[PDB]
């Protein structure tokens, strides 16, 4: 059916593994996904990962960045960039994060540098809406 | 030879014995490292090529701008790792001078620019430094990644050219298919397959290009450290076994400057 | 299509910003172990 | 014997080793290496070298020379030994502290029970945590500190002969509040 190949550059999770729904919680729009899916290649945002391997399980995480790839026979490679855990992080240092991003977004004056404070402010309120 | 010189020849060469045995336990400890490193490194890449083995879109003919990215070493004393890479380089270089032009090349670490002054000094247009010191990681990859993307390049076709890592004795030098416009991805199978528009999928190619140089890092690392040990090992034994060679030299020739010593004080003796 | 790619960012780029948040989003110690997984720099070499 | 660089087998050094009962052997390198003292063992052994010990420093000598055979093996592994794995880094810094204790001023001898101290917090291991240029230092200083305080545990191992869990302990209680109070 679907094999969920989670990786990421420290870790790897359910590599050949049946996964009933994979919410792949990505930067075009958060979606989910099953085993007979439409073949798609998609980038991801600071977003995410919700995993269901067949038994009701709700295993939550968070994902930087990284690529979904899904094939017609059903093999899911979601090779993610930082992909951290609900027991991993923090909340007070995201919340001086985007405060400090806030105040470097009012004080931005170039094009690709609102660009990177934009994105790291985004970054930390999805992290922050994952947070609470 | 005289005794002084063979004394400084044995000193010389147990030093570089205890030297040697130093340098095969350091490239074990970081073999140690690397391979413990590569399990999910593994993964990644062989997830990676997968997609694309299942997207098997072939390459489009008659067009000129490829690239050769080598990927191996900074600091060699690592045995035939840099010699193969070479090879496998200039061997593509002769096969893409032919119908292919634009052979602007990438390469990482000082030995690969320093087999690369003399044949193609000409093409190779980027090179990196520090690598093989630190463990390949994700950032640096990210580095190499924006150095071949934002110092504008464009390119269609070509290889990644890694040392491959299979043992603790034996390695490979072989490439990897690096599809690289749109328009080779987006051109059959894409377009069997969904949401692939041109900026979700040049962003999916650039990515693409981080995930297959992070696994090309990681599995020549430890390539290196394997072939290293390997190295080092080998050259302790031929030392050890000059060391005793040059033990015996050192012994007989002793036993004979005490002999002349002894007959010269003799023939005194007597002809007094 | 994106914001950062009329701004004239690379992907990467993006991804390498969205990896320095999530290393901040790190209390202590896994913070600890992501920064020693995270990017030393490999210098370039220009012509 | 002055040997001539190091020729150990000439005519004279080898007659007197196979006559003598021990040798303390100084192999000069040592010497302009910078641990004074010049000699430089491994080498240099004495063949009855246990039995003629104070129990105090047999049993602390006894202990310190196993860890300085588990050191010396190890030193051109050493050099570079930064990159290497934390067992022998532990056993390696424990080597380099007790090797710069074993150094010592010219003409100033130093009495058993003040060198059985110092080699006893050298292998009891309250100096891993010291910078190498600070044990002699810290050696001069507890010198100091054992001799004008702590006279009578110096008459517990100069008549013991040994130590007998009791300047176990006090040495213990005072190594542990002078390294808290060393800087």
């Amino acid at each position: 059916q679907m094999s969920f190949t989670f990786a990421s550059p420290t870790q790897v999770f359910f590599n050949g593994a049946n996964v009933r729904q994979v919410d792949v919680p990505t930067q075009t729009g958060a979606f989910g996904i099953l085993a007979a899916h439409v073949p798609t290649l998609q980038v991801l945002r600071p977003g995410l990962v919700v995993v269901h391997a067949e038994d009701g399980t709700t295993s939550k995480y968070f994902v930087s960045s990284g690529s979904v790839t899904v094939n017609a026979d059903s093999s899911v490679q979601l090779l993610a960039e930082e992909a951290v855990t609900l027991d991993m992080l923090d909340l007070g240092a995201a919340k001086a994060n985007l405060e400090k991003a806030q105040s470097e977004l009012l004080g931005a004056a170039d094009e690709a540098t609102r660009a990177e404070i934009q994105i790291r402010i985004e970054a930390n309120e999805a992290l922050v809406k994952a947070l609470e | 030879a005289t005794l002084k010189d063979i004394t400084r020849r044995l000193k010389s060469i147990k030093n570089i014995q205890k030297i040697t045995k130093s340098m095969k336990m350091v490239a074990a400890a970081k073999y140690a490292r690397a391979e413990r490193e590569l399990k999910p490194a593994r993964v990644y890449g062989v997830g990676s090529l997968a997609l694309y083995e299942k997207a098997d879109i072939k390459t489009p003919e008659d067009k000129k701008k490829h690239l050769i990215i080598g990927v191996s070493s900074d600091r060699g004393l690592c045995g035939a790792i840099h010699s193969s890479v070479a090879k496998q380089m200039k061997s593509e270089a002769a096969n893409l001078a032919a119908a292919g032009k634009e052979v602007k090349i990438i390469g990482v670490g000082d030995k690969i620019r320093s087999i690369l002054h003399r044949t193609h000094s000409d093409q190779f247009l980027v090179t990196f430094k520090e690598v093989g010191r630190r463990p390949p990681t994700f950032g640096d990859a990210s580095v190499i990644a924006l150095e071949l993307l934002n110092s504008g390049y464009e390119f269609d076709e070509g290889s990644i050219i890694f040392n491959r890592f299979r043992s603790v004795i034996s390695y490979k030098t072989e490439e990897k298919p690096i599809f690289s416009l749109d328009t080779i991805s987006s051109a059959e199978s894409m377009s069997i397959y969904d949401d692939i528009d041109a900026d979700v999928l040049r962003n999916y190619q650039e990515y693409s290009l981080a995930n297959i140089i992070y696994y090309s890092l990681k599995e020549s690392t430890t390539s290196e450290q394997s072939a290293r040990m390997t190295a080092m090992d080998n050259a302790s034994k031929n030392a050890s076994e000059m060391i005793d060679k040059l033990t015996l030299t050192f012994n007989r020739t002793r036993q004979a400057v005490i002999t002349k010593e002894l007959i010269e004080i003799i023939s005194g003796a007597a002809a007094l | 299509v994106a914001y950062w790619r009329q701004a004239g960012l690379s992907y990467i780029r993006y991804s390498q910003i969205c990896a320095k948040a999530v290393r901040d989003a790190l209390k202590t110690e896994f913070k600890a172990n992501a920064m020693k997984t995270s990017g030393s720099s490999i210098k370039i070499v220009k012509v | 014997i002055e040997t001539q660089a190091g020729d150990v087998s000439a005519y004279i050094p080898t007659n007197v080793i196979s006559i003598t009962d021990g040798q303390i052997f100084l192999e000069t390198e040592l010497f302009y290496k910078g641990i004074r003292p010049a000699i430089n063992v491994g080498l240099s052994v004495s063949r009855v070298g246990s039995a003629a010990q104070t129990r105090a420093m047999k049993q602390v000598a006894g202990t310190m020379k196993l860890e300085l055979a588990q050191y010396r093996e190890v030193a051109a592994f050493a050099q570079f030994g930064s990159d290497l794995d934390a067992a022998t880094q532990q056993l390696l810094s424990r080597g380099v502290r007790l090797t710069e204790l074993l150094k010592q001023g010219q003409y100033s001898p130093m009495a058993i029970e003040e060198q059985v101290a110092v080699i006893y917090a050298g292998v009891r291991g309250y100096l891993d945590k010291l910078e190498p240029s600070k044990i002699t230092k810290f050696e001069n200083a507890f010198l100091s500190h054992v001799i004008s305080q702590h006279q009578t545990l110096l008459g517990k191992i100069r008549t013991d002969g040994k130590i007998s869990e009791e300047a176990d302990a006090k040495l213990k209680e005072i190594v542990t509040n002078f390294l808290a109070g060393f800087e």
